[PDB]
RNA sequence: UGGAGGUGAUUUAAAUGC
RNA sequence: GGGGGACCGCCAGUGGCGAAGGCGCCCGGCUGGAACGGGUCCGACGGUGAGCGCGGAAGGCCAGGGGAGCGAACCGGAUUAGAUACCCGGGUAGUCCUGGCUGUAAAGGAUGCGGGCUAGGUGUCGGGCGAGCUUCGAGCUCGCCCGGUGCCGUAGGGAAGCCGUUAAGCCCGCCGCCUGGGGAGUACGGCCGCAAGGCUGAAACUUAAAGGAAUUGGCGGGGGAGCACUACAAGGGGUGGAGCGUGCGGUUU
């Protein structure tokens, strides 16, 4: 058990052939597990994806989805910005 | 030097022949004394040229000046390779070394199939559909 | 390392107990007395017929070194991959024939013979060609001296005597001594 | 295919059999 | 003339279309 | 020079043995099956086989012992748009041995077993026989026969591929199983199993197909043969740099 909260920037990005991607950045890499979070998020989006340094990337526009899934998990509605 | 009657020396040359590298290694007829060890990745700078024939002549020419330096003029060549791990068949330095000895001037006696070949089975890597391409 | 060369000693091979002091073999080495058990390969140029021709590769071992002179015994024989692959054929057989020997001199000697079969009908006469080797060999070792008994086997004499008997039973071809290994030296009384 | 199905069937079975066992 | 084995295998050639 | 565990290339065969899973260094002891010559003995004692009983690769599991190489999981690198991979470097269970459990498969010849009948040819393994050869051993060969193991093919069968005296022919005896697809080899119930699981086994609902063989064509990051000059090499010149002419994209109007 722990806590930790962070400022979250979500936005459309760019990958090779195929569609745009969705970046979710600004999580505390000590406390939060981007690999457990991201496995959970690829399930919600239903997209492939990775942990890209300190970010999660999700293939396609998932911007309303993810914020809606992050707030559920007990993250603050007021720390999140969809751009 | 305790008096020599023949006035000719002989140095058996082990030739270890990989598709990743070539090693040439000539010793005395006993094998208890190593004059010289020279491979194919001191000659060059890169991994791709580590084998080939051209490293496997030049490697076999630097050594060949130090065997001339001892008195070794006759050489038997013992061609061999990794057999249990990989495929027994010699790589690009086998046709290369013997060309590298006829140019160096060292005489060529016996040329020999002494490569490790198991009388038996040992499981290498690579299964289900063997090693896959 | 950094031999002038002058930390390099030289010895000379004199290998008897199969022939006289075969002068062949010259030994360089660094320091004194690091070769006293080191093994030398030779074709043997004593008999330039068979011992040069079909008997390529014998191992001799310097049991001692005296005044810087190497005394060398018979340690072993081994044939090259050349031999064994060449001879063998299909729809026939290749056989192999051990015997753990004891001669009257107090040496034990491990032989493996190799004969190649005459075509069809593979059977219990195969192992009986096996049996007629281990019987005849035991009896020649007990009778003959050891130094002699390592001249005969290495020569074709043994391959020849084997064939006469074994062609009565079930005719053979391409019989030989594949390899020999010195089972036990010491003596009859240690 | 039948790989798929066997493990899907197995996972369904287990997970559900987990839910029955519980 | 048509059939069965044993082992090299070749990465220099890129997801999708109602 | 020493120590350890695994295994036994070539041999090796279109080969042999086994009910099946399966089985391969050599030697000896114990032991299963099998062929043939002679039917020498029993005198229908036979077939098949629900239930029932038994054997059953690999993986897994249990307890003990062992552990080289290899290697699920796993740990790194690369690759890649990303790679939970192909490729490479480490690596545990396991792979080995002993005792037990478990009981599954494209466990195939996708072809239950037994008997009789129905052109042939050829190769091969083992046994018999009449000869010739002989190294005087069936060692090298010819042919008939018996048992097995392949391939080719007449009559016939088959939808066709193919099968065709080793039947998928033609008959006679028994046994298992099937009755369109998907739902579903799932639910429930019971039985078995240490566990993992196995054995048995629906219905609601839904569909005008599921499927099989061959034909044609197009296609494949497939192979052979052959050309070409809108091909490429070889070769000569030049476009792309500037100025201008022109047609266009755009913008402006």
């Amino acid at each position: 058990i722990a806590k930790e909260e962070q400022k979250i920037k979500i936005y459309v990005t760019k990958r090779r052939f195929g569609k745009l991607m969705t970046i979710i950045e600004g999580f505390d890499t000590s406390v939060i597990d981007l690999k457990e979070l991201a496995k959970k998020l690829k399930d919600i989006c239903a997209c492939g994806g990775t942990v890209k340094d300190n970010t999660i990337e999700l293939q396609g526009d998932h911007r309303k989805k993810v914020a809606e899934e992050l707030v559920k998990m007990g993250f603050s509605r007021d720390s999140i910005e969809i751009r | 030097q305790v008096n020599i009657k023949k006035k000719e020396k002989w140095g058996i040359a082990h030739i270890y022949s990989s598709f990743n590298n070539t090693i040439i290694h000539i010793t005395d007829i006993t094998g208890a004394e190593t004059i010289s060890r020279w491979s194919g990745g001191m000659v060059v700078k890169a991994d791709r040229d580590e084998p080939s024939p051209y490293a496997a002549m030049l490697a076999a020419r630097r050594a060949a000046e130090e065997a001339l330096e001892k008195g070794i003029v006759g050489v038997h060549i013992r061609v061999r390779a990794p057999g249990g791990s990989k495929s027994k068949t010699p790589g690009p330095g086998a046709q290369a070394a013997i060309r590298a000895l006829a140019r160096a001037g060292l005489k060529i006696g016996r040329v020999e199939d002494v490569t490790p070949i198991p009388h038996d089975g040992t499981r290498p890597k690579g299964g289900r559909r063997g090693r896959r391409v | 390392t950094r031999d002038k060369w002058k930390l390099k000693q030289w010895y000379i091979i004199y290998a008897p107990d199969f022939f006289g002091g075969v002068e062949v073999g010259l030994t360089p080495a660094d320091d004194p007395e690091k070769v006293l058990n080191r093994v030398v390969e030779v074709t043997l140029k004593d008999v330039t017929g068979d011992f040069t021709k079909s008997h390529v590769k014998l191992y001799f071992q310097v049991y001692d070194v005296k005044g810087q002179n190497a005394y060398t015994k018979f340690k072993g024989m081994k044939l090259a991959r050349s031999y064994i692959r060449s001879l063998v054929r299909r729809k026939t057989t290749r056989i192999d024939g051990i015997f753990n020997i004891t001669t009257k001199d107090g040496y034990k000697l491990r032989v493996m013979a190799m004969a190649i079969a005459m075509r069809r009908i593979q059977t219990s006469q195969e192992r009986a060609i096996r049996k007629i080797m281990q019987e005849i060999i035991y009896k020649k070792a007990e009778e003959l001296n050891f130094k002699d008994f390592v001249l005969e086997s290495v020569n074709g004499k043994i391959a020849a005597e084997i064939a006469k008997e074994a062609k009565k039973i079930y005719p053979l071809r391409k019989a030989e001594i594949r390899k020999i290994k010195v089972l036990e030296e010491p003596q009859v009384i240690a | 295919m039948r790989w798929k199905w066997i493990k899907k069937r197995i996972r369904r079975l287990k997970r559900q059999r987990k839910k029955e066992r519980g």
